[PDB]
Protein backbone atom coordinates (compact mmCIF):
# COMPACT_ATOMS: atom_id res chain seq x y z
CA UNK A 1 0.00 0.00 0.00
CA UNK A 2 0.98 3.65 -0.37
CA UNK A 3 2.24 5.71 2.61
CA UNK A 4 -0.54 8.29 2.69
CA UNK A 5 -0.64 8.13 6.50
CA UNK A 6 3.06 9.05 6.48
CA UNK A 7 2.00 12.23 4.64
CA UNK A 8 -1.29 13.40 6.14
CA UNK A 9 -0.56 12.29 9.71
CA UNK A 10 3.02 13.58 9.89
CA UNK A 11 3.82 15.69 12.94
CA UNK A 12 6.13 18.11 11.09
CA UNK A 13 4.75 20.10 8.18
CA UNK A 14 7.04 22.51 6.39
CA UNK A 15 6.48 26.21 5.87
CA UNK A 16 4.84 27.13 2.58
CA UNK A 17 7.97 28.74 1.09
CA UNK A 18 9.94 25.53 1.76
CA UNK A 19 7.21 23.00 1.00
CA UNK A 20 8.14 19.33 1.13
CA UNK A 21 7.75 16.90 -1.76
CA UNK A 22 7.27 13.21 -0.97
CA UNK A 23 7.61 10.50 -3.61
CA UNK A 24 4.81 7.93 -3.75
CA UNK A 25 5.72 5.14 -6.19
CA UNK A 26 5.28 1.38 -6.58
CA UNK A 27 2.34 0.89 -4.24
CA UNK A 28 -1.43 0.40 -4.16
CA UNK A 29 -3.15 3.74 -3.53
CA UNK A 30 -6.53 3.41 -1.81
CA UNK A 31 -8.02 6.91 -1.98
CA UNK A 32 -11.16 5.86 -0.09
CA UNK A 33 -9.23 6.42 3.14
CA UNK A 34 -9.20 10.12 2.20
CA UNK A 35 -12.92 10.60 1.50
CA UNK A 36 -14.16 8.95 4.69
CA UNK A 37 -12.29 11.06 7.26
CA UNK A 38 -14.33 13.68 9.10
CA UNK A 39 -11.66 16.44 9.23
CA UNK A 40 -10.77 17.23 5.58
CA UNK A 41 -12.52 20.49 4.80
CA UNK A 42 -11.25 20.85 1.23
CA UNK A 43 -10.80 17.77 -0.99
CA UNK A 44 -10.61 19.59 -4.31
CA UNK A 45 -9.44 17.74 -7.42
CA UNK A 46 -8.50 19.23 -10.79
CA UNK A 47 -8.77 17.24 -14.00
CA UNK A 48 -9.79 14.03 -12.21
CA UNK A 49 -13.05 13.29 -10.52
CA UNK A 50 -12.49 12.46 -6.83
CA UNK A 51 -14.80 9.42 -6.95
CA UNK A 52 -12.84 7.86 -9.84
CA UNK A 53 -9.38 7.85 -8.24
CA UNK A 54 -9.52 4.15 -7.29
CA UNK A 55 -9.88 3.14 -10.97
CA UNK A 56 -6.84 5.01 -12.32
CA UNK A 57 -3.12 4.24 -12.42
CA UNK A 58 -0.42 6.91 -12.35
CA UNK A 59 3.30 6.49 -12.96
CA UNK A 60 4.19 8.78 -10.03
CA UNK A 61 2.37 10.52 -7.19
CA UNK A 62 3.95 13.54 -5.51
CA UNK A 63 2.55 14.83 -2.21
CA UNK A 64 3.47 18.44 -1.42
CA UNK A 65 2.71 19.40 2.17
CA UNK A 66 2.85 22.84 3.79
CA UNK A 67 0.95 25.02 6.26
CA UNK A 68 -0.92 28.23 5.43
CA UNK A 69 -3.86 30.11 6.92
CA UNK A 70 -7.48 29.66 5.92
CA UNK A 71 -7.61 32.86 3.87
CA UNK A 72 -4.97 31.59 1.41
CA UNK A 73 -6.26 28.02 1.05
CA UNK A 74 -8.18 29.20 -2.02
CA UNK A 75 -4.82 30.34 -3.41
CA UNK A 76 -3.70 26.73 -3.91
CA UNK A 77 -5.32 26.19 -7.31
CA UNK A 78 -4.32 26.42 -10.98
CA UNK A 79 -4.43 29.96 -12.29
CA UNK A 80 -4.53 31.73 -8.91
CA UNK A 81 -2.66 34.88 -7.89
CA UNK A 82 -1.37 36.27 -4.62
CA UNK A 83 1.41 35.93 -2.09
CA UNK A 84 1.28 32.13 -1.77
CA UNK A 85 0.62 31.45 -5.44
CA UNK A 86 3.11 33.96 -6.88
CA UNK A 87 5.96 33.83 -4.36
CA UNK A 88 5.58 30.56 -2.42
CA UNK A 89 3.79 27.77 -4.31
CA UNK A 90 2.47 27.96 -7.88
CA UNK A 91 0.34 25.26 -9.45
CA UNK A 92 0.49 24.85 -13.24
CA UNK A 93 -2.47 25.90 -15.34
CA UNK A 94 -2.77 22.28 -16.57
CA UNK A 95 -2.51 20.85 -13.06
CA UNK A 96 -3.89 17.30 -12.78
CA UNK A 97 -4.25 16.23 -9.17
CA UNK A 98 -6.01 16.88 -5.88
CA UNK A 99 -5.57 19.54 -3.20
CA UNK A 100 -6.43 18.52 0.36
CA UNK A 101 -6.55 20.98 3.25
CA UNK A 102 -7.83 20.77 6.81
CA UNK A 103 -7.80 23.12 9.80
CA UNK A 104 -5.01 22.30 12.27
CA UNK A 105 -5.63 24.95 14.93
CA UNK A 106 -4.92 22.50 17.76
CA UNK A 107 -1.59 21.40 16.26
CA UNK A 108 -0.03 24.57 14.80
CA UNK A 109 -1.34 27.41 16.98
CA UNK A 110 0.12 28.59 20.28
CA UNK A 111 -1.45 31.05 22.70
CA UNK A 112 1.72 33.16 22.78
CA UNK A 113 1.94 33.00 18.97
CA UNK A 114 3.43 30.28 16.75
CA UNK A 115 6.18 31.96 14.73
CA UNK A 116 7.60 28.69 13.36
CA UNK A 117 5.78 28.92 10.01
CA UNK A 118 7.13 31.33 7.39
CA UNK A 119 5.99 32.60 4.02
CA UNK A 120 7.77 34.61 1.34
CA UNK A 121 6.47 38.18 1.02
CA UNK A 122 8.87 39.74 -1.50
CA UNK A 123 10.35 38.36 -4.71
CA UNK A 124 11.73 39.78 -7.95
CA UNK A 125 9.38 37.73 -10.16
CA UNK A 126 6.52 35.27 -9.86
CA UNK A 127 7.37 31.63 -9.26
CA UNK A 128 7.13 29.06 -12.02
CA UNK A 129 4.80 26.12 -11.35
CA UNK A 130 6.15 23.68 -8.75
CA UNK A 131 9.24 25.86 -8.29
CA UNK A 132 10.75 26.15 -4.80
CA UNK A 133 12.70 29.24 -3.71
CA UNK A 134 14.35 28.82 -0.30
CA UNK A 135 16.72 31.75 -0.84
CA UNK A 136 16.66 34.35 1.94
CA UNK A 137 18.62 37.09 0.20
CA UNK A 138 17.74 40.64 1.23
CA UNK A 139 15.10 41.92 -1.18
CA UNK A 140 15.99 45.24 -2.82
CA UNK A 141 12.78 47.27 -3.03
CA UNK A 142 14.48 50.49 -4.17
CA UNK A 143 17.55 51.76 -6.01
CA UNK A 144 20.26 51.72 -3.34
CA UNK A 145 21.79 48.22 -3.11
CA UNK A 146 21.12 46.35 0.12
CA UNK A 147 24.51 44.55 0.28
CA UNK A 148 22.88 41.97 2.54
CA UNK A 149 21.84 44.60 5.11
CA UNK A 150 18.15 45.03 5.87
CA UNK A 151 16.71 48.49 6.40
CA UNK A 152 15.01 51.15 4.28
CA UNK A 153 13.62 49.51 1.13
CA UNK A 154 15.67 46.43 2.11
CA UNK A 155 13.15 43.87 3.38
CA UNK A 156 13.83 40.31 4.43
CA UNK A 157 11.69 38.24 2.02
CA UNK A 158 10.26 35.94 4.72
CA UNK A 159 7.53 36.76 7.23
CA UNK A 160 6.03 34.89 10.17
CA UNK A 161 2.43 33.69 10.29
CA UNK A 162 1.99 34.11 14.08
CA UNK A 163 -0.71 31.47 14.54
CA UNK A 164 -2.84 31.71 17.71
CA UNK A 165 -5.92 29.74 18.85
CA UNK A 166 -7.92 32.94 19.45
CA UNK A 167 -7.74 33.98 15.78
CA UNK A 168 -10.69 33.70 13.44
CA UNK A 169 -11.34 30.78 11.13
CA UNK A 170 -9.64 32.53 8.22
CA UNK A 171 -6.52 33.27 10.28
CA UNK A 172 -6.14 29.78 11.75
CA UNK A 173 -3.42 27.52 10.33
CA UNK A 174 -4.47 25.05 7.65
CA UNK A 175 -2.44 21.99 6.71
CA UNK A 176 -2.44 21.52 2.93
CA UNK A 177 -1.39 18.37 1.07
CA UNK A 178 -1.24 18.61 -2.73
CA UNK A 179 -1.32 15.37 -4.73
CA UNK A 180 0.17 15.46 -8.23
CA UNK A 181 -0.80 12.85 -10.83
CA UNK A 182 0.43 12.22 -14.36
CA UNK A 183 0.72 3.48 -8.38
CA UNK A 184 -2.52 1.66 -9.18
CA UNK A 185 -5.66 2.10 -7.12
CA UNK A 186 -7.46 -0.93 -5.73
CA UNK B 1 0.67 3.28 12.11
CA UNK B 2 4.44 3.26 12.63
CA UNK B 3 5.18 -0.02 14.42
CA UNK B 4 8.50 -0.61 16.19
CA UNK B 5 10.18 -4.01 16.31
CA UNK B 6 12.54 -3.30 19.19
CA UNK B 7 15.12 -6.09 19.36
CA UNK B 8 16.61 -7.88 21.19
CA UNK B 9 13.62 -8.36 23.49
CA UNK B 10 15.97 -8.91 26.44
CA UNK B 11 19.71 -8.38 26.89
CA UNK B 12 22.01 -9.88 29.51
CA UNK B 13 25.48 -8.33 29.37
CA UNK B 14 28.24 -7.86 31.92
CA UNK B 15 29.06 -4.52 33.58
CA UNK B 16 31.56 -2.43 31.69
CA UNK B 17 30.47 -3.89 28.34
CA UNK B 18 28.63 -2.05 25.57
CA UNK B 19 24.93 -2.92 25.28
CA UNK B 20 23.50 -2.22 21.82
CA UNK B 21 19.72 -1.74 21.64
CA UNK B 22 18.02 -1.57 18.25
CA UNK B 23 14.61 -0.15 17.30
CA UNK B 24 13.46 -0.66 13.71
CA UNK B 25 10.28 1.08 12.56
CA UNK B 26 7.91 -0.14 9.84
CA UNK B 27 7.71 3.24 8.11
CA UNK B 28 7.85 3.25 4.32
CA UNK B 29 9.30 6.76 3.99
CA UNK B 30 11.28 6.59 7.24
CA UNK B 31 11.33 8.64 10.42
CA UNK B 32 14.38 10.85 9.72
CA UNK B 33 15.84 11.05 13.23
CA UNK B 34 12.50 11.67 14.99
CA UNK B 35 13.10 9.02 17.66
CA UNK B 36 13.03 9.26 21.45
CA UNK B 37 14.64 6.76 23.84
CA UNK B 38 13.09 6.27 27.28
CA UNK B 39 14.27 4.27 30.28
CA UNK B 40 11.84 2.76 32.79
CA UNK B 41 13.61 1.34 35.81
CA UNK B 42 11.40 -1.11 37.75
CA UNK B 43 9.01 1.03 39.73
CA UNK B 44 9.63 4.63 38.69
CA UNK B 45 8.12 6.25 35.60
CA UNK B 46 9.96 6.33 32.25
CA UNK B 47 12.85 8.78 32.00
CA UNK B 48 13.63 10.46 28.69
CA UNK B 49 17.18 9.44 27.77
CA UNK B 50 17.69 10.58 24.17
CA UNK B 51 15.45 12.90 22.15
CA UNK B 52 16.15 12.83 18.45
CA UNK B 53 18.46 10.27 16.94
CA UNK B 54 21.69 11.38 18.63
CA UNK B 55 21.43 14.23 21.13
CA UNK B 56 20.75 13.36 24.77
CA UNK B 57 18.41 14.92 27.30
CA UNK B 58 19.62 17.20 30.09
CA UNK B 59 21.20 15.34 33.00
CA UNK B 60 21.78 12.14 31.01
CA UNK B 61 25.31 10.71 31.38
CA UNK B 62 27.56 10.47 28.34
CA UNK B 63 27.30 6.66 28.34
CA UNK B 64 23.85 6.72 26.69
CA UNK B 65 24.84 7.42 23.09
CA UNK B 66 22.22 7.24 20.36
CA UNK B 67 22.52 6.49 16.65
CA UNK B 68 20.49 5.82 13.54
CA UNK B 69 18.46 7.71 10.96
CA UNK B 70 15.32 6.97 8.96
CA UNK B 71 14.44 3.36 9.71
CA UNK B 72 17.24 1.59 11.61
CA UNK B 73 18.01 3.06 15.03
CA UNK B 74 20.53 1.90 17.63
CA UNK B 75 21.09 2.88 21.26
CA UNK B 76 24.37 1.89 22.92
CA UNK B 77 25.23 2.05 26.62
CA UNK B 78 28.94 2.08 27.44
CA UNK B 79 30.30 0.98 30.84
CA UNK B 80 27.05 -0.31 32.28
CA UNK B 81 26.46 -0.06 36.02
CA UNK B 82 24.01 -1.83 38.31
CA UNK B 83 21.63 1.13 37.99
CA UNK B 84 21.22 0.74 34.21
CA UNK B 85 19.23 -2.51 34.57
CA UNK B 86 15.92 -1.23 33.22
CA UNK B 87 13.54 -1.40 30.25
CA UNK B 88 14.20 0.84 27.24
CA UNK B 89 11.46 2.05 24.90
CA UNK B 90 11.66 3.92 21.59
CA UNK B 91 9.09 6.39 20.29
CA UNK B 92 8.48 8.08 16.94
CA UNK B 93 7.35 11.66 17.06
CA UNK B 94 6.97 11.60 13.27
CA UNK B 95 3.33 10.70 12.52
CA UNK B 96 0.35 10.94 14.81
CA UNK B 97 -0.15 7.46 15.88
CA UNK B 98 2.67 8.23 18.35
CA UNK B 99 3.84 4.69 19.11
CA UNK B 100 6.26 3.37 21.71
CA UNK B 101 8.46 0.35 21.11
CA UNK B 102 7.99 -3.13 22.48
CA UNK B 103 10.73 -2.51 25.02
CA UNK B 104 14.05 -4.20 25.77
CA UNK B 105 14.75 -5.72 29.19
CA UNK B 106 18.42 -5.03 29.91
CA UNK B 107 19.90 -7.34 32.55
CA UNK B 108 23.30 -7.13 34.23
CA UNK B 109 25.25 -10.37 34.61
CA UNK C 1 9.80 16.00 35.81
CA UNK C 2 7.59 14.51 38.53
CA UNK C 3 4.11 15.79 37.64
CA UNK C 4 1.86 14.89 40.59
CA UNK C 5 -0.99 12.53 39.72
CA UNK C 6 -3.68 10.88 41.84
CA UNK C 7 -3.19 7.72 43.88
CA UNK C 8 -4.05 4.11 43.14
CA UNK C 9 -7.76 3.35 42.89
CA UNK C 10 -9.91 0.20 43.07
CA UNK C 11 -13.10 0.27 41.01
CA UNK C 12 -15.65 -2.50 40.46
CA UNK C 13 -16.25 -3.49 36.81
CA UNK C 14 -18.61 -1.12 35.02
CA UNK C 15 -17.81 1.85 37.28
CA UNK C 16 -15.93 5.06 36.44
CA UNK C 17 -12.54 6.32 37.60
CA UNK C 18 -11.13 9.84 38.01
CA UNK C 19 -7.40 10.24 37.36
CA UNK C 20 -5.85 13.67 37.95
CA UNK C 21 -2.49 15.11 36.90
CA UNK C 22 -1.22 18.25 38.61
CA UNK C 23 1.19 20.13 36.35
CA UNK C 24 1.63 23.47 38.20
CA UNK C 25 4.99 22.37 39.66
CA UNK C 26 6.91 23.76 36.67
CA UNK C 27 6.58 26.26 33.82
CA UNK C 28 5.95 24.73 30.40
CA UNK C 29 6.16 26.35 26.97
CA UNK C 30 3.80 23.78 25.48
CA UNK C 31 0.08 23.45 24.77
CA UNK C 32 -0.09 19.64 24.90
CA UNK C 33 -0.23 17.26 27.86
CA UNK C 34 -0.13 13.61 26.82
CA UNK C 35 -1.54 10.48 28.47
CA UNK C 36 0.34 7.17 28.35
CA UNK C 37 -1.08 3.82 29.49
CA UNK C 38 1.11 0.95 30.67
CA UNK C 39 -0.33 -2.51 31.24
CA UNK C 40 0.71 -4.33 34.44
CA UNK C 41 3.16 -6.47 32.47
CA UNK C 42 3.30 -5.09 28.94
CA UNK C 43 4.89 -1.97 27.47
CA UNK C 44 3.88 1.65 27.10
CA UNK C 45 0.80 2.54 25.05
CA UNK C 46 0.10 6.10 23.92
CA UNK C 47 -3.48 7.09 24.76
CA UNK C 48 -3.64 10.59 23.31
CA UNK C 49 -3.37 14.21 24.35
CA UNK C 50 -5.49 17.22 25.24
CA UNK C 51 -4.76 20.73 24.01
CA UNK C 52 -3.97 23.03 26.93
CA UNK C 53 -5.79 26.39 26.87
CA UNK C 54 -8.03 24.97 24.13
CA UNK C 55 -9.34 21.81 25.77
CA UNK C 56 -9.59 19.81 22.54
CA UNK C 57 -8.80 16.12 23.21
CA UNK C 58 -7.17 13.69 20.81
CA UNK C 59 -7.32 9.91 21.19
CA UNK C 60 -5.37 6.98 19.76
CA UNK C 61 -6.92 4.13 17.78
CA UNK C 62 -7.93 1.89 20.68
CA UNK C 63 -8.46 4.51 23.41
CA UNK C 64 -11.60 6.23 22.11
CA UNK C 65 -15.23 6.12 23.20
CA UNK C 66 -14.78 5.18 26.86
CA UNK C 67 -11.71 7.38 27.52
CA UNK C 68 -12.32 11.11 28.01
CA UNK C 69 -9.63 13.75 28.52
CA UNK C 70 -10.49 16.96 30.36
CA UNK C 71 -8.69 19.99 31.77
CA UNK C 72 -9.08 22.37 34.70
CA UNK C 73 -10.59 25.84 34.78
CA UNK C 74 -7.02 27.13 35.20
CA UNK C 75 -5.84 24.79 32.40
CA UNK C 76 -3.11 23.32 34.61
CA UNK C 77 -4.38 19.99 35.96
CA UNK C 78 -5.58 17.49 33.35
CA UNK C 79 -8.15 14.86 34.31
CA UNK C 80 -8.70 11.42 32.78
CA UNK C 81 -12.07 9.67 32.57
CA UNK C 82 -12.54 5.94 32.05
CA UNK C 83 -16.16 4.75 31.97
CA UNK C 84 -17.54 1.20 31.88
CA UNK C 85 -14.37 -0.28 33.35
CA UNK C 86 -13.61 -3.85 32.30
CA UNK C 87 -11.60 -6.40 34.26
CA UNK C 88 -8.84 -5.98 31.64
CA UNK C 89 -8.61 -2.19 32.06
CA UNK C 90 -6.33 -2.36 35.11
CA UNK C 91 -3.11 -0.51 34.26
CA UNK C 92 -0.84 2.38 35.22
CA UNK C 93 -1.80 5.66 33.54
CA UNK C 94 1.19 7.97 33.10
CA UNK C 95 0.77 11.70 32.56
CA UNK C 96 3.44 13.05 30.21
CA UNK C 97 4.11 16.68 29.32
CA UNK C 98 6.58 17.86 26.69
CA UNK C 99 9.14 20.50 27.63
CA UNK C 100 9.13 22.74 24.54
CA UNK C 101 6.41 23.42 22.00
CA UNK C 102 6.12 20.97 19.09
CA UNK C 103 8.77 18.72 20.69
CA UNK C 104 6.61 15.63 20.84
CA UNK C 105 8.91 13.66 23.15
CA UNK C 106 8.02 13.58 26.83
CA UNK C 107 10.73 15.07 29.04
CA UNK C 108 8.33 15.48 31.99
CA UNK C 109 6.53 12.40 33.31
CA UNK C 110 3.96 11.78 36.00
CA UNK C 111 4.36 9.45 38.96
CA UNK C 112 1.77 7.04 37.57
CA UNK C 113 -1.77 6.18 38.67
CA UNK C 114 -2.68 2.49 38.94
CA UNK C 115 -6.36 1.63 38.60
CA UNK C 116 -7.44 -1.84 39.67
CA UNK C 117 -10.63 -3.53 38.46
CA UNK C 118 -11.59 -6.31 40.87
CA UNK C 119 -13.89 -7.09 43.80
C1 LIG D 1 -4.28 9.30 10.52
O1 LIG D 1 -4.45 8.78 11.83
C2 LIG D 1 -5.83 8.73 12.23
C3 LIG D 1 -5.84 8.30 13.68
O2 LIG D 1 -5.53 9.38 14.55
C4 LIG D 1 -6.60 7.78 11.32
O3 LIG D 1 -7.98 7.84 11.67
C5 LIG D 1 -8.50 6.51 11.81
O4 LIG D 1 -8.75 5.91 10.54
C6 LIG D 1 -9.27 4.57 10.62
C7 LIG D 1 -9.37 4.06 9.20
O5 LIG D 1 -8.14 4.18 8.51
C8 LIG D 1 -10.60 4.58 11.35
O6 LIG D 1 -11.07 3.24 11.48
C9 LIG D 1 -10.44 5.21 12.73
O7 LIG D 1 -11.71 5.33 13.36
C10 LIG D 1 -9.80 6.59 12.60
N1 LIG D 1 -9.58 7.17 13.92
C11 LIG D 1 -9.71 8.47 14.18
C12 LIG D 1 -9.44 8.89 15.59
O8 LIG D 1 -10.04 9.28 13.32
C13 LIG D 1 -6.42 8.20 9.86
O9 LIG D 1 -6.99 7.21 9.01
C14 LIG D 1 -4.95 8.38 9.51
N2 LIG D 1 -4.80 8.89 8.16
C15 LIG D 1 -4.69 8.11 7.09
C16 LIG D 1 -4.54 8.82 5.77
O10 LIG D 1 -4.70 6.89 7.17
Amino acid sequence: LCPFDEVFNATRFASVYAWNRKRISNCVADYSVLYNLAPFFTFKCYGVSPTKLNDLCFTNVYADSFVIRGDEVRQIAPGQTGNIADYNYKLPDDFTGCVIAWNSNKLDSKVSGNYNYLYRLFRKSNLKPFERDISTEIYQAGNKPCNGVAGFNCYFPLRSYSFRPTYGVGHQPYRVVVLSFEVCGK
Amino acid sequence: EVVMTQSPASLSVSPGERATLSCRARASLGISTDLAWYQQRPGQAPRLLIYGASTRATGIPARFSGSGSGTEFTLTISSLQSEDSAVYYCQQYSNWPLTFGGGTKVEIK
Amino acid sequence: VQLAQSGSELRKPGASVKVSCDTSGHSFTSNAIHWVRQAPGQGLEWMGWINTDTGTPTYAQGFTGRFVFSLDTSARTAYLQISSLKADDTAVFYCARERDYSDYFFDYWGQGTLVTVSS
